[PDB]
DNA sequence: ACAGGATGTATATATGTGACACGTGCCTGGAGACTAGGGAGTAATCCCCTTGGCGGTTAAAACGCGGGGGACAGCGCGTACGTGCGTTTAAGCGGTGCTAGAGCTGTCTACGACCAATTGAGCGGCCTCGGCACCGGGATTCTCCA
DNA sequence: TGGAGAATCCCGGTGCCGAGGCCGCTCAATTGGTCGTAGACAGCTCTAGCACCGCTTAAACGCACGTACGCGCTGTCCCCCGCGTTTTAACCGCCAAGGGGATTACTCCCTAGTCTCCAGGCACGTGTCACATATATACATCCTGT
């Protein structure tokens, strides 16, 4: 029946930034796919730090660090700076 | 009592609320933090903005409004950081990147 | 007389026309009939969708493509530059398979 | 059945993918060898393969089965689920 | 040659005809293979009451066409002959040319081109066809020490003083191969070497079985059906059928099909079949158990049935499974599957307001996936797995929980297991209540396969 | 406090298979180490193969198909027979 | 009643509750079967029993009978499916196995 | 104090003790500095990914197991120093 | 009047006796201020467990052997017997390491 | 080096068309407001284990000297690969049909989670006796200079 | 083709620090219930996989020929190896100092769970133009005589 997936937010994302450029289907299909494989390691990474350390939910803190570890180089300062942004933005108000 | 989205909340445009399902139901751990969905939608914005910026970049090097996959690819493998982070993944119908050795070649 | 370019310049154009596209360099319905060949000694009377072989195929080139590079460097290390089944063989035994 | 169908991936195929590849020259054994290679590599993810497609009970394999046997073996690939 | 006699038999428009021209053609040493194969190709083809008009100047035709084609292509001078012993090189030659003959569009395993009246009149012909018209050429080249091969489906012909030289001229649905590897492999297709040593008469049994009467998918022919009953009843009456448990099976078969007075009933000749199987063959043939299990099954008798198709499997019990035989693995997955759930959901059914109820029918059912069991281990290909567990969990289900008590697994019916993987169902099954999780993760794990 | 391993298990084996060879400790804690990686594999395994199919629960058929995607060959083969001739010996009990 | 282990019950020397309890609070799913601590535990034993039964007979093959890292890493290097297994792994302490290249040594 | 350079700590004999364990017989002179280099690229990744894992526990002390989870990142399980 | 040996010989002793072995090849205070200046270069005032520096070592020292295996297969496949850098180059680029 | 002959390929213009971007119904999942219970933050304490220094031994590293073995370059050749071409073969597209099996909905029943009891097992200390390396003498085996 | 050299193993005695056995003793695995619900099973239904045929034309094939290159051979030299001597910093042992890893106890707050409600993201349908394809023009480039 219904299917989940990220294409309305890889189209906001690409509109946002390329706003004359569209995107076909199979490239939208490769970006979802991007997309579902980073949020797993992401969250794989973020659950084996949350096992190590004798801990049972998963922060901020632990995505921080599970973001540091997989992203290479400045992606990961930059993933950090943006996600920090957030968290922030989102608890001020 | 209006209702306004965690992701608009946040300033993103990624979701919030779906993330942190999937967080949930995904078996990573017992509980799930309130602020994990929110830092986890904004790296993955962020990676997709960066993936879809170089795209577009090497869509419009072709003299193309639509991103297909062998601009994906190019933009893959022409970033050093994205390259190094999609190591082992392949993207399928996207050929690879010209390049000739220089030994094979009439110079 | 006929005008023959000399040898090794038809294939440079080739690399060139090769790695400008994208398309699928082994034909569909061979593979899909290997594919099957080698499907069927691991459960009698399977069935394929249309895009499981089509994500066997791209794998596979893209496998094989990875590996006639490494191949090439093997190559071009012995100072050659024709690739012989010795490049291959190193190639899979450095990268772990062999 | 089917029998000697590793064949069907011509030399000229082989040729192209080596020149994708950018190989200029290719000696005469590098057919077999790489037959031989791609009989291989097909054989290990489509054992993988038929073993996903088993423990879901189906009859018919998936593109998200042989997606999962390539993520198995550190192959991921992008565009098929 | 053109014998005279052959040609002052004139053979008219009537079944007799054929029936007669059969009897005459079974009074010498060597009846003429492709003179009857092209008559009855031609008719079945031809007819593929409006009998056929059998025309001798259009056979002499096509005869005298193939006869020069074989005489050209083929000749003995170019090979040394060894004082009557036919050597290697010229039936590689006679299957080159035959194969030759064909074109490069296949049939696609399309009907009614198994005889020779198609072969000569076009480029189509089945394997099996082919070696028939390997052999006819054979003959008619005057190379009568060579004889075609029957395995329970893949054929071929052998050849030499004795047969004790073979060559599968015929692929498998490649001219020159030993079988000695095949049987080391302990294959169906193959039966161990058991495989009949086909002679002149035993190819006009080949001839007479390999009519295929269906018209199409729905449609028959029973003028077809009665040629048929009549030939192989003539050729059973000469003997020569005694060896053939196909030929046997077919005409048990055709005889309940239509009954036929005077003659024994289809149920004697299922057992003569699979007595000829139990003694010529060191009870290596399958189909004649699967002919009588099948009749059993066309009625609502499921004891014998069963007890059948447990004989079938105790026969499948020696051989070991791989890609080639995928015929009789599709055959017993049938067998497993659709019919044997159905029959015993229709016993049930009316079980409840017997078939049911018997130690023995549970007894034939178990040694039957026994044998399934003992055929996997040791074999290159697995032949079990959730599809296989699903029915066999259901099946076991048809059976009340005390029905099944009655029985006794050593080393109501005993019954012993030759196959490792029923060693841990000795106790999980034959339990009050079937445990379905652990008698599915036992069968389809893949323990005992070689690979 | 209590540390959980399988040294004294590794023993029994060890004595069931070699009775007069003994062990160093050093060789204990790679036995130990070999078989927290190898639980942590085959479990993990089982886990995506139930999450995959939609399966709430992990069974013994999914660590029979881990262990069929996880070992190689006739260790796959061994293994996979002294599973099921566990899980008979453990129900029919 | 009279208690019994899960282990002995199904002839294993290895624990079937704690391999239970282990896979209860790891998170690999909401739920585990009754059998899967059974079936985790008896191939553990097996994958045990094997690699020490190799490194037993590579130390007695050294007149020693105390297995060190050095012996495990000689059953583990001399068996080709084992090797399969354990190929990204490096065992502490031991050594690699004794292999000069035909072509490197002089004839 | 802040320590200079430390690298070539991994000597010339020592390099050559390591490549004799790995089977090869002569050694070309500036193996001595490439090897260095690797060693240095592979300890550099190595402890980062440790110090990463300490830090995050909030411990100022790189423990063993510090170093096994990095490893296993880096798909280079060690065994023996737990896990 | 000495009596020396063949350069050959004495590097396959070498072999031998580093090979039969299971000794540390690394001096253990060189390697433990080499560990301690990268982790500097990184967080300051880090400490190390004895364990972790062993570890660390243990690792190395088998990354090492591993990829000077590599080496003289590719020394090897250039038809020499002398390991050189552009080896070592070769192995890591095939390994995906660069 | 340099200029023509011929080249595959770049540049430009156009029709088609089938996929892409957008509008709508809607319903399913996400947002807002209690409830409560346990996970995690915080603080004080112990004491294990990390760092730091001194001091003597001798193992191993550093250095220099032949010297000869192996890397590198040049030459010759002959063979195996690329290049074109006409011929053959089977891929590819396009309908046409069948049906097996994937996906889903409704029962309903057996199985796993929770919880109270508690007892036998597995871990933390603590002897204790044999396995293994060290030392030392004798025998062995392969290897550069005459 | 026969003698000196350097490892290397085989065998006997030792006394030692480490594995195996012994002793408490808690604590978590077993027993026995319920109880909800996950998935097992049955029937259904649409879809998409398999099969088949026929035409077209793109591509594989076999063949001949030239020739670029792989490989063997030879010569030079340079630079890596083995060896003897000095030296220097690892290493073993010991002693202190303290800081930070573990542990425990209190509490508070944050997230799971429930319920209500609604709006935003998905499936379905529709205009429409971006790009592929065909042809006409064009243009850098490769091979060969100059």
């Amino acid at each position: 029946s219904r299917k989940e997936s990220y294409a309305i937010y890889v189209y906001k994302v690409l509109k946002q930034v390329h706003p004359d450029t569209g995107i076909s289907s199979k490239a939208m299909s490769i970006m979802n796919s991007f997309v579902n494989d980073v949020f797993e390691r992401i969250a794989g990474e973020a659950s084996r730090l949350a096992h190590y350390n004798k801990r049972s939910t998963i922060t901020s803190r632990e995505i921080q660090t599970a973001v540091r570890l997989l992203l290479p180089g400045e992606l990961a300062k930059h993933a950090v700076s943006e996600g920090t942004k957030a968290v922030t933005k989102y608890t001020s108000a | 009592a209006k209702a306004k989205t965690r992701s608009s909340r946040a300033g993103l445009q990624f979701p919030v609320g779906r993330v942190h399902r999937l967080l949930r139901k995904g078996n990573y751990a017992e509980r799930v933090g309130a602020g994990a969905p929110v830092y986890l939608a904004a790296v993955l914005e962020y990676l997709t903005a960066e993936i879809l910026e170089l795209a577009g970049n090497a869509a419009r090097d072709n003299k193309k409004t639509r991103i297909i996959p062998r601009h994906l690819q190019l933009a893959v493998r022409n970033d050093e950081e994205l390259n190094k982070l999609l190591g082992g993944v392949t993207i399928a119908q996207g050929g690879v990147l010209p390049n000739i050795q220089s030994v094979l070649l009439p110079k | 007389k006929p005008h023959r370019y000399r040898p090794g310049t038809v294939a440079l154009r080739e690399i060139r026309r090769y790695q400008k596209s994208t398309e699928l360099l082994i034909r569909k319905l061979p593979f899909q009939r290997l594919v099957r060949e080698i499907a069927q000694d691991f459960k009698t009377d399977l069935r394929f969708q249309s895009s499981a072989v089509m994500a066997l195929q791209e794998a596979s080139e893209a496998y094989l493509v990875g590996l006639f590079e490494d191949t090439n460097l093997c190559a071009i290390h012995a100072k050659r530059v024709t690739i012989m089944p010795k490049d291959i063989q190193l190639a899979r035994r450095i990268r772990g398979e062999r | 059945v089917l029998r000697d169908n590793i064949q069907g991936i011509t030399k000229p195929a082989i040729r192209r993918l080596a020149r994708r590849g950018g190989v200029k020259r290719i000696s005469g054994l590098i057919y077999e060898e790489t037959r031989g290679v791609l009989k291989v590599f097909l054989e290990n993810v489509i054992r993988d393969a038929v073993t996903y497609t088993e423990h879901a009970k189906r009859k018919t394999v998936t593109a998200m089965d042989v997606v999962y046997a390539l993520k198995r073996q550190g192959r991921t690939l992008y565009g098929f689920g | 040659g053109l014998k005279a006699a052959q040609k002052t038999l004139f053979p008219l428009r009537s079944i007799d005809d054929v029936v007669r021209l059969f009897a005459a053609e079974l009074g010498r040493e060597e009846p003429d293979l492709v003179l009857l194969s092209l008559v009855l190709g031609f008719v079945e083809h031809f007819l593929a009451t409006y009998f056929p008009v059998a025309d001798l100047s259009i056979i002499a035709a096509l005869y005298a066409r193939f006869t020069a084609q074989i005489r050209g292509a083929v000749d003995l001078s170019l090979y040394p002959r060894e004082g009557g012993v036919s050597s290697r090189e010229l039936v590689k030659k006679v299957s080159d040319v035959i194969w030759n003959s064909l074109s490069r569009s296949y049939f696609k395993d399309r009907a009614h081109i198994q005889s020779l009246f198609s072969f000569i009149t076009g480029t189509k012909l089945d394997s099996s066809g082919v070696a028939f018209a390997v052999v006819g050429a054979c003959q008619a080249l005057g190379l009568r020490d060579v004889h075609l091969a029957l395995s329970e489906d893949h054929a071929w012909v052998v050849f030499g003083p004795n047969g004790e030289q073979t060559a599968e001229v015929t692929w498998h649905g490649r001219r020159g191969q030993t079988v000695n590897a095949g049987v080391a492999e302990r294959s169906w297709l193959y039966l161990k070497g058991s495989y009949m040593r086909c002679d002149r008469k035993m190819e006009v049994a080949f001839m007479v079985c390999a009519i295929n009467p269906s018209i199409d998918l729905h449609t028959d022919s029973l003028e077809l059906l009665q040629l048929q009953q009549k030939l192989l009843w003539l050729l059973y009456d000469l003997g020569h059928l005694e060896r053939y448990p196909m030929a046997l099976g077919n005409l048990a078969d055709l005889e309940e099909l239509e009954p036929t007075p005077g003659r024994p009933d289809p149920l004697t000749l299922y057992h003569k079949g699979i007595a000829s199987a139990k003694t010529y063959y060191r009870d290596e043939h399958i189909y004649p158990y699967m002919y009588l299990a099948g009749y059993h099954c066309r009625n609502r008798n499921v004891r014998e049935a069963l007890q059948a198709w447990a004989d079938t499997a105790t026969v499948i019990q020696d051989y070991n499974y791989c890609r080639e035989d995928e015929e009789i693995y599709k055959e017993f997955f049938e067998v497993a599957n659709d019919v044997i759930p159905n029959l015993l959901k229709e016993a049930a059914s009316l079980l409840e307001a017997s078939a049911l109820q018997d130690p023995e029918c549970f007894a034939h059912l178990l040694r039957f996936y026994d044998g399934i069991c003992k055929w996997e281990e040791g074999s290159p290909t697995p032949v079990l797995h959730v599809g296989w567990a699903t029915f066999l969990v259901q099946s076991l289900g048809r059976f009340e929980g005390q029905v099944r008590q009655k029985v006794r697994i050593v080393s109501g019916p005993v019954l012993t297991f030759q196959s490792e993987k029923m060693k841990g169902m000795k106790e999980l099954l034959v339990a009050t209540k079937i445990n379905s999780s652990a008698i599915k993760l036992q069968l389809t794990a893949q323990s005992q396969v070689q690979m």
